[PDB]
């Protein structure tokens, strides 16, 4: 057996309330900077899909 | 109804909507060779009365324009001789429900 | 968001307008005049971009609101432009009105009566009345002013009357009616108006010509001088003026021209610039297109960017400083201009100084708004337009999508010990993710402990929010302070202003919480479900159960998942009851399951439910409690009930099937009876021995009495045990059964393991003998097939010289080699099938159930019988791109094989298996075929990203209304009923499973409880009507669809399905009645009818359901499975793009399906195919001999040697007479034109230019990355949107909107019609040749006639029916006799009534069908064609989705595509802005003075309003008792 060099859990992160950008006042990008997870257009579409208006809100 | 052979003069074509309330409809005999409403993919289109339209706009609380559209120059619209505002009832066979009644407003 | 902080005011609508200079000057906090931003020492300079009046900056307090950097919102300022500038966004418009106006009378050059006609039509369109706008054109009486003014009066009279009449009724409000069709009619007119305006040259009011205005890329206008014809026109029309009493043009001159024109033409512009009536009565002024001031945004939005230590200057301040420098310079130029002047004459300099001053400030203004409109500086600084469209845009990157709080990301790891509805949360996430729990009397005990525990001990609390609004962090505090605060949580509020409020505790995520699990790409809503939190100690990864693997399309190969923690109870309820996993058992695409057990559990079940599996009391009870724990709420009886043993004497023993009966007996409700199901298995009875019935899955009163359980029962497979349980007992029970089975099989695999080894790969000595004997015949097959294709009798030897010459002919032709490959492959594959059929399983040493390799393939746990046969028998023929192994120019397939070797092995046929090994020749050939697939995965540009993105943005608003109809976001009707029956796809499964429903009558009668419904519905109205429609339907059964009765329309059209028992689809009615007739079986045939009627009632789609998104997701998500290439017509994503994305009128493969009669025979139809198929001269010619002889004149003797007369007449249906006409009329005229063109081309260019250069013949690391490297980056990237169209889509989007006497007379007549021929003799008797002589001049010299003739022959058409290339006769499709055409022309096929049924002539071309047969026919073509794309890839998509998509494309009565063009006719400008060209759609909105009603999902997201779909489709009101 061979052990492959890659450590897959390198992008492991958690954020409750971290820093925000001045213009958008939205969670800033950056795992190590206590950054936010992006909820993109597709996830927006999925939340419209379930008809789950408060989850989108 | 004026069934022409090959073509109509551009000057003569201007005389068509010149005498209201009388309406003039032009058709090429080559285009009338086969009836389009006889085709399997063309459902039964029925022109509704001013009262039938009035009732439909009430049941769904719709405004004339808020309905699905049929062009005034659409082959079936030209066949039944539809005017702007006239609502047409379409009984179409569905491969989920069977006979289904849908509607379209001619604008 | 704080529930303790409610909001009483709300934004209902947004109005788009232009800021006036006077308006900005009043609201401005400070006038910005200084280009410097900081004084010396470090304080902001007074009158600069960092002035404290614009807000708090550099630890200084704001000089306007007095607050510090935190609480100060920032304040707007202004720059006073020394000269007016053209606003870049509205330059194109002011340009249109400048070119359209007269420079003398200062009116538009178009006649006033024509202008009034547009003003009238546009006023009537402010209100929803299109019919009246067209009826205005009917109002009709070089024409006198007294007559024309009467026409304007009569038109105005009709406009005022039509508005008042419609206003009296509910046709239009005072604010005016506005629909997409109304908008379409407005957009058409405003376009036509500007087109007529720009067309006029000479002014129709005063006959004087105006000087034409030209423009450049940048905002700058010039005036082209008039021609002498127009200058003399000004002179002769100069006297009539008296009786009534290229050069650059400045911004002021243009503003002054438009000022008077906008005053004089105010009436039309009032309706040109207002979408709805102008109730504000504001004047339409020209100065709206000009900028006399610039607003300075607050310091808050212009802060300098800090990256580590370096503090970088803000790019907007830089652009603003440039505007300030130029303004100070023009103030000095105007000051020097004010000084001096008596001395003038040379005024060419003062205007030159002015032109520079104007063009410089304009450029600085342009550079600030839109950089791509400013001059090149030796990448420029981005403008405000660039800021809104940086990449995807501000709307897409920061409004439609956002980075969120209370969320986590981690690699997923598998776990069978957690519930199928749960998520294993690492304690790392549990101590950080908190919920704001308000402290009350019922939870004071629970939260006091959390407070004591603190932020590092789970279940704890990170913070506590007091009723005053302040926060108290528990992070730094010790156990002593936390204990004190806990005893202060339920203290009454002293302050009367906060007595209403109670404290909040920001408590750790507990095991009772909901979380949103997301696995990107989120192609369908099942990829974003609600999971129950289960905090697992000593964990560093997110643990997920195997049942979730399908829906997320997540494999535990190092995948990543996003966890979202919603922070309020309304969001909780939604993630637990709507988006929760258990409510996502069936996908809405086909209504089939996406939840089930995957590998070990399937193999475990086949062993556990086997007859041979017996268990003692101790073993049996252990397996029960192992998977069912009453303490975890798994039971329904509060005591584990157990069945008696199946064997009493000698020893008490329980069967394996009894464990499955006991699990159901404890998880299904006691009040309901047991499940009754007769299903089947994947494993055939033959494997279980003689007379076994172990394939028949039998459940009688919730007891497994016969058959084992496969992937077909507790996998994600329709009509299995789990699905049957789901229909009878609900989704919660089915989820419990899945988790229970999942545990049982995990525990069973721990006690009783499952393995795979070499013994499972071996054949017996008998079985291996069969293998060698069948493969012994394969040696002859190679040469046999080679002798068949080559056509050689008695089967010639392999080394035959004639055969080897014949095989060479095959080698050089791609088609000939194809025939050889397909024949040899079919023959060797027949030998393969024989080996496999004999050896597996009757020849395997170890056999099922013990042979685990065989078991895994049969159970559906993993692998197939094909993989099993490659392992134990042979790999077979290695197929490469549909053919065999590639062959070299030498005729060798490898250097080891003989040239033109007639052997199966040489062609790639592998006799070897993976167990015994494969030979080097076979190894290399296997390497070829193995790689071939991976190469196809590398070359596949087709992506479903943009296709889905285009559908979802146009369908987001489309949902189910409370009146059961499918309505868009703006209330416009799309469908009158969902699929014409209003059924939810996730319910339409057992609705036709009548036998199932009958066997479970009392179980379902208890489910669909009618006792609490009989008082709310009607039991006869619809049932009586259903009989009346059935009566008239049976009367006109044999009658055609056009002659059918229209007396009574369907029962669903007249009676509400949720209120009237019996208002069912005629499809369901016919199917149900047919079952009761064909099956006569204490349930009556009348009481069963009621139950099924009630089942349909309970299967209705819920009002609020986003059927729009669901439809696009149901078309998008499965279109990812058709990314692979063909194994003629366009298929997969390219064909789907031709329909949905582009709605092409020019299809790649246009076809026509012609239904042939019964009276027309197979020979007659093939003759008819030949009669329509395009015939070329090339197709009938065998040889052409050109005898170039130069005498006296270049003589060219062209002899056309055709095939035999009977040969081409039987192959193309072409006569000798037909050949004569084409050569004598077409071919010679085409040949003469080609020779003349070749003589000109020879004399034109003598040769190429020597020394002069000619044109050349013909991310890097990203393309050099393997799959494991490329997928490692996608693994971590959190997607902005759907894939990307950067492929073929970008190039498709690159398109904007001695001779006989009779023979002598014939020759002489042809000589008079052709300038170069002398002789013309044609075979009239036999019809085999055509000879003609061509005479050329002495100066024509050398020419390549053969090559010239050749090209014209394949260009000459003998017979062709317009737009049709070839008519073929395929195999009858599902019993229907049809002919497939490679072209579209209905009118031509209409003449073939004797052969074709003109009422059944199908065509794939939607636009062609629409043009001839109408919108409804095109609509039917869309639903059929999209279905053909999916049915080919064996993908089932519900017609309810396709019908909705087709109805949306045909909503305007035309064929609209899901793109920028189709979208133009949509109410929401915010939806449009968030799609593409944000500033362009915004400009159109402002110019229309549009009101965004905030009714589209996109618009609501922009303004932070709750979406009107699902839970937002109603309002919640509280019932209060006191008066
Ligand atoms: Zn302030
Ligand atoms: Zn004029």
């Amino acid at each position: 057996y061979q052990r492959l060099r890659h450590m897959v859990n390198d992008k492991f992160q958690v954020r409750s309330t971290g820093p925000v950008n001045s213009l958008t006042m939205q969670p800033v990008k950056g795992r190590k900077r206590h950054g936010g997870i992006r909820v993109g257009e597709m996830e927006r579409d999925a939340l419209i899909g379930h008809g789950t208006s408060f989850l989108l809100q | 109804i004026f069934v022409y052979q090959n073509n109509i003069t551009p000057s003569a074509m201007k005389l068509v909507p010149s005498i209201p309330p009388a309406t003039i409809e032009t058709f090429n005999e080559a285009a009338l060779v086969v009836n389009i409403t006889h085709h399997e993919l063309v459902p039964k289109h029925i022109r509704l009365s001013s009262d039938e339209k009035r009732e439909l706009l009430k049941r769904y609380r719709l405004k004339e324009s808020q309905l699905p559209r049929i062009q005034r120059a659409d082959p079936v619209a030209l066949y039944l001789g539809l005017k702007r505002g006239e609502v047409v009832k379409i009984i179409r066979k569905s491969e989920t429900s069977g006979r289904y009644a849908s509607y379209r407003i001619c604008m | 968001m704080d529930i303790s902080k409610p909001v009483g005011s709300e934004i209902t609508s947004v109005d788009f307008g232009i800021l006036t200079a006077k308006e900005i000057r009043n609201l401005s906090a400070k006038q910005i005049t200084n280009p410097t931003v900081l004084d010396n020492l470090g304080h902001p300079v007074s009158g600069g971009l960092y002035d404290l009046a614009l807000g708090a900056f550099l630890r200084n307090l704001c000089s306007t609101c007095g607050l510090d950097e935190k609480f100060c919102p920032g304040h707007q300022g202004h720059i006073e432009l020394p000269v007016p500038c053209y606003n870049p966004l509205f330059f194109n418009q002011l340009y249109i009105y400048l070119r359209a106006s007269c420079l003398f009378c200062h009116h538009f050059r178009l006649k006033s009566v024509e202008v009034h006609r547009y003003a009238c039509k546009l006023r009537l369109l402010q209100y929803g009345l299109i019919d009246e706008s067209y009826k205005l054109d009917e109002i009709t009486l070089d024409i006198s002013s007294t007559l024309l003014n009467e026409l304007k009066s009569k038109r105005s009279e009709y406009v005022d009357m039509a508005i008042a009449k419609a206003l009296s009724d509910g046709r239009t409000t005072e604010r005016g009616s506005f629909t997409a069709t109304v908008n379409d009619e407005r957009k058409k007119l405003v376009h036509e108006f500007h087109k007529k305006l720009l067309s006029r040259g000479k002014c129709d009011n005063c006959g004087m010509f105006s000087p034409k205005f030209r423009k450049d890329g940048f905002t700058k206008i010039f005036e082209t001088a008039l021609n002498e014809k127009q200058i003399t026109n000004n002179r002769v029309k100069g006297f009539i003026r008296q009786d009534m009493i290229s050069t650059y043009i400045l911004s002021t001159e243009v503003k002054n021209i438009l000022d008077t024109v906008f005053r004089k033409e105010q009436c039309v512009l009032q309706y040109v610039f207002h979408s709805r009536p102008n109730l504000s009565r504001k004047l339409v002024k020209a100065d709206s297109f000009f900028m006399d001031v610039l607003v300075v945004p607050p310091t808050r939005f212009r802060l300098p960017s800090k990256l580590g230590e370096e503090v970088h200057e803000n790019s907007q301040n830089q652009l603003l400083s440039k505007v300030l420098t130029t303004s100070l310079l023009i103030r000095d130029l105007n000051d020097d201009l004010s000084k001096l002047k008596v001395s003038l004459e040379d005024r060419r300099v003062i205007f030159s100084r002015l032109m520079n001053a104007f063009v410089t400030i304009q450029n600085d203004v342009n550079a600030f708004i839109d950089s791509t409109k400013a001059q090149g500086r030796t990448v420029p600084i981005p403008g405000v337009k660039q800021a809104l469209e940086k990449k995807e845009g501000l709307f897409r990157k920061h409004m439609m999508g956002k980075r969120v709080n209370y969320a986590a990301r981690s690699v997923i790891s598998p776990d069978p010990n957690i519930e199928t509805n749960e998520i294993g949360v690492p304690p790392v996430f549990a101590v950080k993710l908190t919920y704001p729990e308000p402290v009350t009397a019922y939870n004071i005990a629970e939260l006091r402990q959390a407070v004591i525990n603190g932020p590092d001990k789970w279940p704890g609390a990170t913070q506590i929010q007091n009723e005053d609004g302040s926060l108290v962090s528990l992070i730094g505090m010790s156990v002593e302070q936390r204990k004190a605060l806990a005893n202060q949580l339920l203290t009454p509020s002293s302050n009367v202003s906060t007595h209403t409020l109670n404290k909040k505790v920001y408590r750790h995520i507990k095991n009772r919480d909901v979380v949103l699990m997301n696995r990107q790409p989120t192609l369908h809503k099942a990829s974003m479900m609600g999971h129950k939190v289960r905090v697992l100690p000593n964990e560093k990864t997110l643990r997920l159960h195997y049942a979730n693997t399908g829906a997320y399309n997540a494999d535990f190969d190092g995948d990543e998942m996003n966890m979202h923690f919603p922070q309020n109870e309304n969001a909780r309820a939604e993630a637990l009851n709507l988006a929760n996993t258990d409510s996502q058992y069936l996908t809405p695409t086909s209504g089939s399951p996406v939840r089930g057990l995957i590998q070990d559990h399937i193999s475990a079940g086949v062993w556990l439910t086997s007859k041979d599996s017996f268990f003692t009391r101790e073993q049996y009870q252990q397996y029960i409690y192992g998977c069912i724990r009453p303490e975890d709420g798994h039971t329904t009886r509060s005591k584990i009930v157990t069945l008696p043993p199946t064997i009493f004497k000698p020893y008490p023993l329980w069967t394996g099937k009894q464990i499955i009966t006991t699990v159901l007996l404890n998880v299904t409700p006691p009040d309901m009876p047991g499940i009754n199901l007769i299903s089947k298995n994947k494993i055939k009875n033959e494997y279980w021995g003689k007379g076994s019935l172990e394939n028949e899955v039998l459940f009688k009163d919730g007891a497994l009495l016969c058959g084992i359980l496969d992937k077909s029962q507790y996998g994600a497979s329709k009509y299995g045990i789990v699905h049957s349980l789901h229909e009878v007992y609900g989704p919660e029970v089915a989820a419990k059964v899945l988790s229970v089975l999942g545990r049982l099989f995990t525990n069973y695999i721990t006690a009783t393991a499952f393995t795979c080894g070499m013994d499972d790969l071996r054949l017996t000595a008998e079985g291996n003998k069969w293998r060698t004997d069948i493969l012994k015949t394969s040696v002859d097959t190679g040469r046999e097939a080679a002798a068949e294709v080559t056509n050689l009798d008695k089967d010639t030897p392999a080394d035959d010289p004639e055969l080897l010459k014949r095989l060479q002919e095959i080698l050089r032709d791609n088609n000939k080699s194809g025939i050889l490959d397909a024949v040899t492959s079919s023959k060797v594959n027949a030998i393969t099938s024989q080996v496999v059929s004999k050896c597996v399983p009757d020849g395997t040493m170890k056999k099922f159930p013990c042979n685990s390799m065989q078991a895994m393939a049969l159970s559906g746990a993993k692998g197939s019988n094909v993989n099993v046969s490659q392992i134990m028998c042979l790999l077979g023929q290695q197929a490469l791109e549909g053919r065999r192994v590639p062959v070299m120019v030498s005729g060798k397939t490898l250097p080891s094989f003989k040239p033109y070797e007639t052997d199966a092995m040489a062609g790639g046929y592998v006799k070897g298996r993976f167990y015994s090994g494969i030979k080097p020749q076979e190894y290399y050939f296997h390497c070829m075929a193995g790689r071939e697939g991976l190469i196809d995965t590398a070359v596949k540009t087709s992506r479903s990203g943009y296709l889905q993105r285009c559908l979802t943005k146009q369908l987001e608003g489309v949902h189910v209304s409370y009146d059961n109809s499918i309505r868009d976001a703006d209330g416009t009707l799309v469908q009158f009923m969902y699929g014409g029956d209003a059924i939810d796809i996730t319910k339409e499964s057992h609705m036709t499973q009548f036998e199932f429903c009958l066997d479970n009558y009392y179980a379902l009668l208890k489910k669909y409880n009618p006792s609490a419904l009989i008082e709310h519905l009607d039991v006869e109205s619809a049932l009586k009507y259903s009989k009346k429609t059935l009566k008239y339907r049976k009367k006109h059964s044999k009658e055609p669809h056009y002659k059918q009765s229209v007396k009574y329309d369907p029962v669903l059209a007249k009676y509400n399905p949720a209120k009237y028992l019996g208002s069912v689809s005629e499809n369901f009615q016919d199917k149900l009645e047919s079952f009761l007739d064909k099956n006569s079986k204490g349930v009556n045939e009348k009481k069963f009818r009621a139950l099924m009627q009630l089942k349909y009632m309970r299967s209705l789609i819920n009002p609020g359901e986003a059927v729009g998104i669901i439809a696009s997701q149901s078309v998008g998500e499965p279109s990812t499975q058709m990314t692979l290439n063909t194994f003629n017509v366009t298929l997969g994503i390219p064909r789907l793009r031709e329909i949905v994305m582009t709605a092409s009128a020019a299809i790649k493969t246009p076809q026509m399906t012609l239904p042939i009669w019964n009276d027309v025979s197979d020979e007659q139809a093939d003759t008819f195919c030949k009669s329509i198929s395009k015939v070329l001269l090339s197709e009938v010619i065998d040889k052409v001999i050109v005898t170039e002889t130069t005498g006296t004149a270049r003589s060219y003797v062209i002899h056309m040697r055709f095939f035999d007369n009977n040969e081409y007449s039987e192959e193309y249906d072409v006569s000798k007479e037909e050949l004569q006409n084409v050569i004598s009329n077409q071919f010679i005229h085409l040949l003469e034109a080609a020779i003349v063109k070749e003589i000109k081309k020879q004399k034109r260019t003598t040769g190429p230019d020597i020394g002069v250069a000619v044109p050349r013949l013909q991310n890097s690391k990203r393309l050099e990355e393997d799959n494991d490297e490329e997928q490692s980056h996608k693994k971590t990237k959190q997607a902005v949107s759907y894939d990307e169209p950067d492929e073929d889509e970008i190039e498709t989007m690159r398109e904007a909107e001695n001779m006989n006497k009779v023979q002598r007379d014939r020759q002489s007549a042809i000589i008079s019609h052709h300038r170069f021929i002398t002789k013309y003799n044609f075979d009239d008797e036999s019809g085999k040749w055509c000879e003609f002589k061509l005479e050329l001049a002495a100066d024509t010299e050398k020419l390549l006639m053969v090559n010239i003739v050749e090209e014209i022959c394949r260009k000459s058409i003998i017979r062709q029916i317009p737009h049709i290339d070839r008519c073929v006769h395929p195999e009858p499709e599902n019993g229907k006799r049809v002919l497939v055409t490679e072209g579209v022309n209905f009118q031509a096929m209409w003449d073939q009534e004797a052969f074709i049924d003109v009422d059944g002539i199908t065509s794939n071309d939607v636009a062609a069908v629409l043009k001839t047969y109408g919108v409804e026919a095109a609509r039917n073509t869309i639903v059929n064609e999209i279905n053909n794309v999916f049915s080919r890839y064996a993908i089932s998509v519900s017609f309810r989705h396709l019908d909705l998509i087709a109805d949306m494309m045909t909503r305007q009565g035309t064929y609209l595509a899901f793109n920028r063009q189709g979208m133009e006719t949509s109410t929401s400008s915010f939806m449009k802005m968030s799609y593409e060209t944000t500033c362009q759609f915004l400009t159109k909105a402002v110019l229309d003075n549009e009101r965004e009603q905030l009714d589209s999902p996109s618009a609501r997201i922009v303004v932070g309003k709750l979406n009107n779909v699902g839970t937002g489709s109603f309002d919640v009101l509280a019932k209060v008792p006191n008066a």
